[PDB]
């Protein structure tokens, strides 16, 4: 079968954070066939815990694992900031490994805050040239949810419209850019086109 | 010491053979189950199968039973991964683990560094950057000058100011994938409305797949 | 397909039931070193049914598989696991030295190598008491009249063939016939009546004629058989009514 | 289905040749005799044939 | 536990006497390819004389 | 042309792991049993145990069953053997034997260079060069001069005159353990009565394990 794994974890430094694992499979040798590893971002994964009422060498007492029924869990005590790393656990009872969808790690989060809206328009050079792209650029907030509209004086136009919301940094708030394809006699057949971000309110 | 060493990165095409090896040292190679491990950007970890060093034992897994093979050289301590026919959705990191002196036979407690495969078939475009003209009609607030990068296959993509300088301000948005397959992404500077062009207010966009350096001020 | 067993003194019994025996998918696997059934032929489980069957699972040092059989002696036979003289089923075991095994040694399975009395059939004593040996009253700590009956197996690669983990599997089913579930892939046909046809209710063959008689059968009971112990009279498994076999002209 | 025999297959999947050697014992006029020599064809005598 | 035989020709028989017949330490031995009894059953060799 | 080399020598204390190891070169070491022997200071040969390139087949000592251990390396036909817990009667000279081309399997026609391995309680500690003045009381016979090296743990001390020279009369004794674990010897060199100081009569005491180079005259 295959295993649960929640998306993402948060937890504070100093307290304890637990991880979910449901769908671990079972046979008549045991039900204690759940392991967890660690890869951190641009490295190979390390096995952590295996084996949850017992651990590997090398590994401090922070780690420890238990498993109730048909769920997994992974406890660890304290948490410090080099434990940001995806945690998977690993199902091996039937002859066959099969992993969870993973969970990163990272600490608490941060207060709210608002988008932008940066317009630019159509540059010279692709005007003279049979292009057009409209930017519009949204950052500084830190609710990552939004989605753009794009409206040609008052009227809702969506052809041709992509939109994303990545991370900027470590500022914990979120980025968001959104570009509009037109051609040049579309451009010059209206007014200014409008960007509208709808975090929370019109904008 | 053990240690488990790969090949290097391999870039290929789709119809194509590539073979892979990850050697290790350290440790009697005849007695310790290797495998591979396949792992999608921003995906988990996906189990191929396992060989046995002694005698040709393998197990693969019910999604890679004839899509990969995976072999190994007992005279020379060394594991292969041959595949036939790559395709589009190969491009992956893949590890080779072995097990440990302790735990199941499948447990895998140790792990090699990585070798990615990176492909797709598409058009590595070159780049046009258009430059992102400040509001000269509206100079309400901070003038904002940027270029735009875009037609461009390869996601990896340095864009600078006055080669490296102007280090404040400068704010570099993630691309997105567009229908046609190509990226764009946009960068720009906040910079005081009575500054319009400092020193030269020039971009720098870099692309390596390519080898197209373009310079375009603004 | 299980990566590890359990130990010999703690061997684990899985009840089947409900089930559709095809045994071809174990015909498949790896060259077994010993595949005999002390009741049936192993080419005809497909073709019979079983009222409760119990798979064990256990793992040896491999040269002790003579002592899992009806009326051997030994270590394993006479404290781990015993089998009847009137044991009806099938052993099955192979070579696991490439899974149970550990270059270093794995020291996952014991064997009970010391107790007080001879094991009965079918039990399992997993109890770690210290074997008092001697006349002092063993404390329950290791001493020169006491030590640990449960001694750990040296599962090495490097040796031969005959001291490596095989893994012993035994197949305990019931042919007694009695009302059952497990009927393998045998196919249904319809009911006539009142004629000279063949019958094959839960694998007993034979020739006869369906009267639909009023014996009163318990819940429990399925087969009747008259004084030469010749079955006179079955329940049909489908249909809850009684049928007796009657011979023909 | 054809064969992968490959010599890097443990025993199990290497390539076994089989000769099924098919005998008629029932007495009639034979031609393929062991390797045993005749001897004379004595008569009217108490012998083993 | 010797570290040489005989040859075949040359077979060399050991008479056995005025012992006890303990044959739980040939099992711990060397993994035999072959332990076929004609006469009786390898587990009942510690119930016998001879 | 086949041969065996073995490791340095190695100095530890009781409760310290040790692992030495012997490789041999110039023959197929798939099939030559593989063993130590050990030798303590004044005593005979005492063998712990063989083992089998091929597969790990050891056979222990019924007094080093437990108390050693015995592996080596196929790959790169190396054989090693692993202490644990180390006590004050395991220093001692070993050797690593391997079967020749003709006798029994356990015959060790061939030896290695021998591994010296010492342990003791007491740690490094850098030498006191004292100069033994010669006798200017009486000057009757001939002038002897030298040295006194004391209070150093490690064996190994070379000894030389004038940065080497002056190699006739100079006669090295071999030092004494002392009762502290501390060895002690003494260098002297036998010149004429009448030539005290030729040219500086000066000693030269080398210690490679401390690094302390002492030059002192007399």
């Amino acid at each position: 079968s295959a295993l649960t794994q929640p998306p993402s974890a948060s937890g504070s430094p100093g307290q304890s954070v637990t991880i979910s694992c449901t769908g671990a499979s079972s046979d008549v040798g045991g039900y204690n066939y759940v392991s967890w590893y660690q890869q951190h971002p641009g490295k190979a994964p390390k096995l952590m815990i295996y084996e949850v009422n017992k651990r590997p060498s090398g590994v401090p007492d922070r780690f420890s694992g238990s498993k109730s029924g048909n769920t997994a869990s992974l406890t660890i005590s304290g948490l410090q900031a080099d434990d940001e790393a995806d945690y998977y656990c690993c199902s091996y009872a039937l002859s066959r490994v099969v992993f969870g969808g993973g969970t990163m790690l990272t600490v608490l989060g941060q207060p709210k805050a608002a988008p932008s809206v940066t317009l630019f328009p159509p540059s010279s050079e692709e005007l003279q040239a049979n292009k057009a792209t409209l930017v519009c650029l949204i950052s500084d907030f830190y609710p990552g949810a939004v989605t753009v509209a794009w409206k040609a004086d008052s009227s809702p136009v969506k052809a041709g419209v992509e939109t994303t919301t990545p991370s900027k940094q470590s500022n914990n708030k979120y980025a968001a850019s959104s570009y509009l394809s037109l051609t040049p006699e579309q451009w010059k057949s209206h007014r200014s086109y409008s960007c509208q971000v709808t975090h929370e309110g019109s904008t | 010491q053990m240690q488990l060493v790969q090949s290097g990165a391999e870039v290929k095409k789709p119809g194509e053979s590539l073979k892979i090896s990850c050697k290790g040292s350290g440790y009697t190679f005849s007695y310790y189950w290797i495998g591979w491990v396949r792992q999608m950007p921003g995906k988990g970890l996906e189990w191929m199968g396992i060989i046995y060093p002694g005698d040709s034992d393998t197990r693969y897994s019910p999604s890679f039973q004839g899509q990969v093979t995976i072999s190994a050289d007992k005279s020379i301590s060394t594991a292969y991964l041959h595949w036939s026919s790559l395709k589009a959705s190969d491009t992956a990191m893949y590890y080779c683990a072995r097990q440990g002196d302790l735990g199941d036979w499948i447990l895998l407690g140790y792990w090699g560094q990585g070798t990615l495969v990176t492909v797709s078939s598409a058009s590595t475009k070159g780049p046009s950057v258009f430059p992102l003209a400040p509001s000269s009609k509206s100079t309400s607030g901070t003038a904002a000058l940027g270029c735009l990068v875009k037609d461009y296959f390869p996601e990896p993509v340095t864009v600078s100011w006055n080669s490296g300088a102007l280090t404040s301000g400068v704010h570099t948005f993630p691309a997105v994938l567009q229908s046609s397959g190509l990226y764009s992404l946009s960068s720009v500077v906040t910079v005081p409305s009575s500054s319009l062009g400092t020193q030269t207010y020039i971009c720098n966009v870099n692309h390596k797949p390519s080898n197209t350096k373009v310079d375009k001020k603004v | 397909n299980a990566t590890t067993f359990a130990s010999v003194y703690a061997w684990n019994r899985k009840r089947i039931s409900n089930c559709v025996a095809d045994y071809s998918v174990i015909y498949n696997f790896a060259p077994f070193f010993a595949f005999k059934c002390y009741g049936v032929s192993p080419t005809k489980l497909n073709d019979l049914c079983f009222t409760n069957v119990y798979a064990d699972s256990f793992v040896i040092r491999g040269n002790e598989v003579s002592q899992i059989a009806p009326g051997q002696t030994g270590n394993i036979a006479d404290y781990n696991y015993k089998l009847p003289d009137d044991f009806t089923g099938c052993v099955i075991a192979w070579n696991s030295n490439k899974l149970d095994s550990k270059p270093s040694g794995n020291y996952n399975y014991l064997y009970r190598l010391l107790r007080k009395s001879k094991l009965k059939p079918f039990e399992r004593d997993i109890s770690t008491e210290i074997y008092q040996a001697g006349n002092k009253p063993c404390n329950g700590v290791a001493g020169p009249n006491c030590y640990s009956p449960l001694q750990s197996y040296g599962f090495r690669p490097t040796y031969g063939v005959g001291h490596q983990p095989y893994r012993v599997v035994v197949l305990s089913f019931e042919l007694l016939h009695a009302p059952a579930t497990v009927c393998g892939p045998k196919k249904s046909t319809n009911l006539v009546k009142n004629k000279c046809v063949n019958f094959n209710f839960n694998g007993l063959t034979g020739t006869g004629v369906l009267t639909e008689s009023n014996k009163k059968f318990l819940p429990f009971q399925q087969f009747g058989r008259d004084i030469a112990d010749t079955t006179d009279a079955v329940r049909d498994p489908q249909t809850l009514e009684i049928l007796d076999i009657t011979p023909c002209s």
